[PDB]
């Protein structure tokens, strides 16, 4: 979607493996605030909004 | 220390900093005192 209208997800009721996105070559930044990237697969949340 | 690596990986070359050569095989001190000296060798290490 374009940025004046950008589309939000909701993910919820699922198990995610974030190394699957932060190992990945494909990201030129994985910047991160009040969490470190490393981490995210010691930890977990209500919901995640994407 | 001497070594050749790919241009974007020499981040990861730090105390502190977090990827897979700094996991596996390259691990500096987490209290490391020196210096990180790095530069483009295309002209050199390319075929």
């Amino acid at each position: 979607a374009s940025v004046y209208a950008w589309n939000r997800k909701r993910i919820s009721n699922c198990v995610a493996d974030y190394s699957v996105l932060y190992n990945s070559a494909s990201f030129s930044t994985f910047k991160c605030y009040g969490v470190s990237p490393t981490k995210l697969n010691d930890l977990c949340f209500t919901n995640v909004y994407a | 220390d001497s070594f050749v690596i790919r241009g974007d990986e020499v981040r990861q070359i730090a105390p502190g900093q977090t990827g897979k050569i700094a996991d596996y095989n390259y691990k500096l001190p987490d209290d490391f005192t020196g210096c990180v000296i790095a530069w483009n060798s295309n002209n050199l290490d390319s075929k």
